[PDB]
């Protein structure tokens, strides 16, 4: 009859798509961090729209059976480069202090899944399942790793691509796209939240910090901003319920990292001004780091001028 | 008294690993005779650095 | 004599990538 | 591993479908008013109750040993009649019928029909066709028999009344009805839902002004236009210019769904310039708010700034 | 994303071959023939679409 | 014997909670306050209910059979459907939740839920996970995945009614939560829990001094310090001393938790040095006490004596 | 399912600490009674935090099966000292009366698991179980003894130990631990309450007596307080509302046992007095002896000096 | 403890910690040692002394004896099957261990003639025969750290 | 090298460093003009400066 | 299964060490 209140485990199939890759070529490669293109971790619920993203906000747990990674190409054999793939069982293993590129690369053809392939093939790299009975967590990665992870897919480059005449491209390449067909099993009914759906959204506004104020006169110091989540789409805008007599003039400026749409200003003369607007993504630590541009005289100041941070909940983000 | 075997075995591992990605010159870095080795690479199975070896 | 198997080993398989199939 | 194989799947759960309110004297006329709630008894026809998520994973659906509660949220001491039936033409409509009488009398004589009190509870069943036919998944497109094996009536037997014995007037909220089913699909795909832009990314250019009056003191509806039909948005203040005056405003909004906020402007020796309103936009490209204008400059110094914040997502 | 989670869908290069199955029902319905004239759930079994990734 | 074996030891038993008391329509606001109870279900998160002193004795629990009742303690006339799910991902937080409707429908849809009036009992189940996993125990160190197979939510679905069906303001308490266990330990040992002296002592040596004023008549906050952060005292008055003129004094605490007591004084040919006040103090290391004054002698005499007794236990 | 509503033995095992041992010497050893060290009961509700004290406050009954008391020593062999130890299972079959000290041990090696050993090796004193189904009661031992515990664990000293040098030691030494292995089997799940927990600690004080006074004017005669609990640890504070003429002057003194703290007072002349507080452990009866020293000249007293107690309520005491 | 590095999981089918003393039977002082296997709970936060050798022994796998003899300490193992990660913790601690060896000291030392000696000493050596399985082929980094300069010029001088 | 102006706020540069290196600089004098001198220099680092001189 | 034997093994052996011989 209804209303079981039983637990089963649900077995699925199916197949997906991951996102394309990004070849860089000589512009956009000089270290060990620019051969790994893509960290991707291999969990159920870290997607968008996969079917298996969405599949997974209404179990609790899961295990791959057997999963297999396919690489699919989109260019022609007349190109060159050759790139390797392996799937660590340890998400807090990272080969990001690595420097040496040779060392990078062999701890990649010791996994025991690893493969290696020109990016005009295709070929699966399959997942590994451990020894035991054990079953992942589902949902955003929120504390510690080694619950909800079941691998982290680490694709990496070796070679430098190149045209057919031998002249080394300059700019990036899409060298095809990441399929996952998947067979995987869920135990317990329920809804995680934090993927919630639109017509939701909220745009919370009650996070109100300050800048700390210099010391000396003329300085460009630096701030970082901690208590965030490991990772979002946030924007900062100016506040400022304060007074001034003389200048008072400041300009903080976007953090270091890719994400950068403007800049903003604070300016308390007579001809005041408080305007400006940042968007980034935090680092997976859940912090970020701005850097400022101080140019008053008063050194008595004894008034930080604050800030705001707001964010719309529509999804992990 | 505590003690250990005083036996010395030969133990025989098989297997492959990664060694180098090899790249080679060209127009300008092909002067001398120097320019034209492009990989020294000993063969100890010390030499390496992440090979499980 | 006192040796693991299997411990590092790696299997190759070649193909090829003709210019057309013209089927 | 692929395998190019379709299978059933028998799931199982439970639902939350809404809530329901009772029609007292005043509300109460004639049949249409009778009838309280037609909800549609399919997979992707709800808000979110983990068959709407996840009957878009699948085309095709067939219940299995559906059923429907009714948990109150009242007291012993009032007293309607309630029934509720499970009709599986969904093209059968009682607001066609006039006469209350049959109304009540087409609505038992269903199979999967209960008939209580709404001081208890009852569970309401689904009856099963006999033949193998799967009903397709998405939204009703153009018909509707492909894709409902059921609706849902919740009807009204003669009206409320009280300890005493008579019948009250007010509007009332009664229970809330549930569901538990178990169901099997077919065929793995996605049914597509419109959405354009599939990742964040803020709009954060807009700009616009506030033109205070001339006069001392006076409320207006300042409006604002060129945003989309219907959306969320947040303004935030900000100012690029300069004065000397004592001035002074705490506008405020006029909605109904979202309201939330507050502004304010000060501009002295001490400033104030902190604040935020959120809301919802009606399917006009416009927006009503209001101002205070207690500030002594009745000369127009220089407009204020404004912006709106548009999060590119799905829809807004 | 919505196109491979289909359950008889394929991909590859332009430039070599490949087979697209249909994937029968469970259920025994049988299509009617003709031009559709009316709602198509009647007329047609399935829906060729190819896409550019 | 010795045996150095590991068993599992299955055991039963009941316990108590909590109590549970409902919102009214003022207390109740949004989301935060929709819930009103969050309440782990660990072997070692109770005071004391036979089970957070027999997981005390055992490293590693996981429950077979748990159940959660709801028993009430109101009449029938009064109504608001509350409902209950035990979710077993404890970072699962619905505080995040602000939209009442999606709050409500990600917990029915957990399999072991159950939605009721407040007015009749039911009986919450603990659904097993299917794996061999055992979690530790003790308290919740830094990461609570190890130790709670599941935690308890209690909502409150639309308001309370009465008899003539309106919604009530006041807050109310309801009913109590039980629990029903069956459980299965591993490994022998002992968790510890801070105590830096297992057996009594008394430190009565402590003195200190009452100032008098050289007022006729007045109410003063005199307080004393040199104490714990939080701790329980008793004072004991005493006197070795000499007066000759007709002193009175009948000081009493300012305090909520604990100010079960009374203190006298009373200097002539007849005598009165009796009373006993025991107190919790606030985390300051400070405690407020109020005089009485109503003595003729206004010259200040000799101030008297206090003694606290502090019995060195466990703590305090 | 749940609710059982059923009796079931539950079986458990373990290892324990009882306290360690206090050999005395030459300036504490005369008498019978100073050759008997530990008189210690073999109950299971009879520690603090042992994992059978504690495990014991939420069953009702229990039986030992199996248990063994396990001697261990902390001392070297060039020690010299020999001891022995015996499980009486009739705790009230007491060997306070015997004064020859040869009878008191001739005793000991005719109860039928009783053990002799030097106080430098180890040896296992088991314990010895009645032909009967008898289930004993959990709890502190409220009026008979005999429904309660099971044993009695006696210790007790042959010889006087010594050095190296032959020069018998003067003061006491510690000559090791007891661990005591068990397996017992509880019956009937309750909690008794005698064990509270910290943080219920309530000290109450409401039993107010009154200290007879004396017929002659120069006296040290004496007083015993009955009504208390078996075994406590309590103290007393003076209590006066009372007049006086000339002197009316008294000193109390602690009661005649090991525990003592300080002195009490009282004096009613201008230079009054008020002042004292004893410490002290009520004997197995449940009573105390005091001794009192008036030195007023007043006859016609006819105003008894009131007193108090007062006790914290957390644990056996 | 190195060739640990080649492969992420372990589990100890068996081990034990024997005690190879180095004294005489003239000096004396119970010791008491055990294994406990949630890693976090540890004794550091007791405050007492009575306590802390009452929870030493109630582990199942203890062990008592004076400190001029052998003895064997056993790992208790699980009832479960978890496999625990190698490499050094950085995290929570109940992945990457099994276990835990405390060793206490319940009596003060005593010597020859039953005083007590003043200044602390070693004692004696502990082994650990294993038993262990690991199961997946890989290779953990080596964590390779450095910090930063800093300049300290916070002194004032005077000649 | 100072400004040919009473009071000018002057940039300054320097140049042969390392392209990242904690440095730190210390001033001294070794000669005078006899009449008021007075500068009180400042940083422009794009991470930190602790004081001036 | 797929083990190696004798990776690091020891052997301890016990004796005594009397007062006196007394031959
Ligand atoms: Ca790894
Ligand atoms: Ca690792
Ligand atoms: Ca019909
Ligand atoms: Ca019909
Ligand atoms: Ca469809
Ligand atoms: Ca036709
Ligand atoms: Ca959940
Ligand atoms: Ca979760
Ligand atoms: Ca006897
Ligand atoms: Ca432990
Ligand atoms: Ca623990």
């Amino acid at each position: 009859s209804a209303r079981s209140d039983v637990n089963a485990i649900t077995v699925l199939n199916g197949s997906d798509f991951l996102t394309t890759v990004k070849v860089r070529g000589s512009n956009n490669l000089t270290d060990s961090k620019s051969r790994i293109l893509v960290k991707q971790p291999i969990s159920a619920s870290s997607f968008l729209g996969t079917r298996i993203s969405g599949l997974s906000q209404f179990w609790e747990r899961y295990r791959w059976h057997k999963a297999a990674v396919r690489y699919v190409p989109a260019v022609p054999n007349t190109l060159a480069c050759q790139l390797i793939g392996y799937i660590d069982t340890d998400p807090l293993d990272d080969p990001n202090v690595i420097l040496d590129v040779d060392q990078l690369l062999r701890q990649a053809t010791s996994q025991v899944g690893a493969r290696q392939w020109n990016f005009s093939d295709t070929t699966t790299i399959p997942l590994i399942v451990r020894r035991d009975d054990q079953l992942y967590y589902t949902g955003q990665d929120k504390e510690n790793v080694r619950f909800s992870q079941q691998g982290v897919f680490y694709l990496l480059q070796v070679t430098t691509l190149l045209n057919i005449s031998g002249e080394a491209i300059t700019n990036d390449l899409i060298s095809g796209s990441l399929y996952l067909d998947w067979v995987c099993g869920f135990s317990m009914p329920q809804i995680n939240p934090t993927p919630v759906e639109i017509s939701q959204l909220t745009y919370n506004a009650d996070t109100i910090g300050n800048w700390v104020p210099p010391t000396e006169l003329n300085q460009t110091y630096t701030q970082d901003i901690t208590g965030l989540k490991p990772n979002s789409k946030f924007i900062i805008v100016p506040y400022m319920d304060r007074t001034s007599s003389e200048v008072l003039q400041k300009c903080t400026i976007t953090c270091n990292e890719v994400n950068a749409v403007g800049s903003i200003s604070y300016f308390d003369t007579n001809d005041i001004k408080c305007n400006g607007y940042i968007t980034f993504q935090a680092n997976n630590i859940g912090e970020a780091t701005f850097t400022l541009v101080t140019d008053y005289k008063g050194v008595t100041d004894a008034k930080p001028y604050q800030y705001r941070i707001i964010r719309a909940i529509v999804g992990n983000n | 008294r505590s003690a250990r075997s005083d036996v010395n075995a030969i133990t025989v591992l098989n297997g492959s690993d990664f060694l180098t990605t090899v790249k080679v010159r060209g127009s300008n870095n092909l002067t001398d005779s120097k320019s034209r080795i492009l990989v020294k690479q000993p063969i100890s199975a010390s030499s390496f650095l992440g090979t499980r070896i | 004599p006192q040796t693991i198997p299997n411990f590092n080993p790696i299997v190759a398989k070649p193909t090829v990538a003709p210019l057309q199939t013209n089927i």
